[PDB]
């Protein structure tokens, strides 16, 4: 279990595409040059369990987009790496 | 001699 | 004759106190030069295109009484520079316009 | 037999961006710079600075030129001096990340 | 360190 912090600006994406697998929310790609690539803490293959005290596991891929679009500053990610 | 600030 | 009354000699309408808020970025100056007139600190110039000029709330002539709960009146301009260099975000200014 | 494997090593090139940003006399643009080899790279964009508000300067861009002056191949201490004496519309020639 | 500019 990995607990990491990655900065994000208002309405500027982190650069991490999300894929759904059963209930669990997964990260499928890391965008070249984004805040997820330059930090080195978010990887293609990790599972997103929580983001800033909000349960991500068991949520639709469209809800994780909405939750993230209204986020800024230090984002605490609870993950299960590949 | 008036500081920018 | 006998009693002549001349009222209101030395009438004055007082001064205005302005309380404004300006955004400041970390280590990016507001763009306002300051000078010390007696004890008080006076804005002498507003830099063309700076955060103070765009906001329109800081003017050449204003007296800076306070900035973010810190007494500016009666301080050296070298101290106001130091106080301001470590400031960012919404700064609340207490002023007496010209 | 003859087996032909075309287009191997294909590349779509790089984009060159030409943008203009306002700079006030002795007020910094609000973008930290670092030297990566010869080139000059923007490493950070300060929150609320002239570069952040404009939206034309980004963390990762390469600065080729500023107001007709070759920035690539110069020390960041020289870019600092060049920039400190600049004001008004500054034309930036960049290679985005 | 990186310079402001």
């Amino acid at each position: 279990v990995k607990i990491v912090r990655i900065e994000k600006a208002r309405d500027i994406p982190l650069g991490a595409t999300v894929r759904n697998e059963m209930d669990s929310v997964i990260i499928s790609r890391i965008v070249k040059g984004g805040a997820a690539e330059k930090s080195g803490l978010l990887h293609e293959g990790d599972e997103v369990l929580e983001i800033n005290g909000i349960e991500i596991r068991g949520k639709d891929v469209n809800e994780v987009f909405d939750l993230l679009s209204d986020m800024h500053g230090t984002l605490t990610f609870v993950l299960i790496p590949s | 001699p008036d500081l920018l600030v």
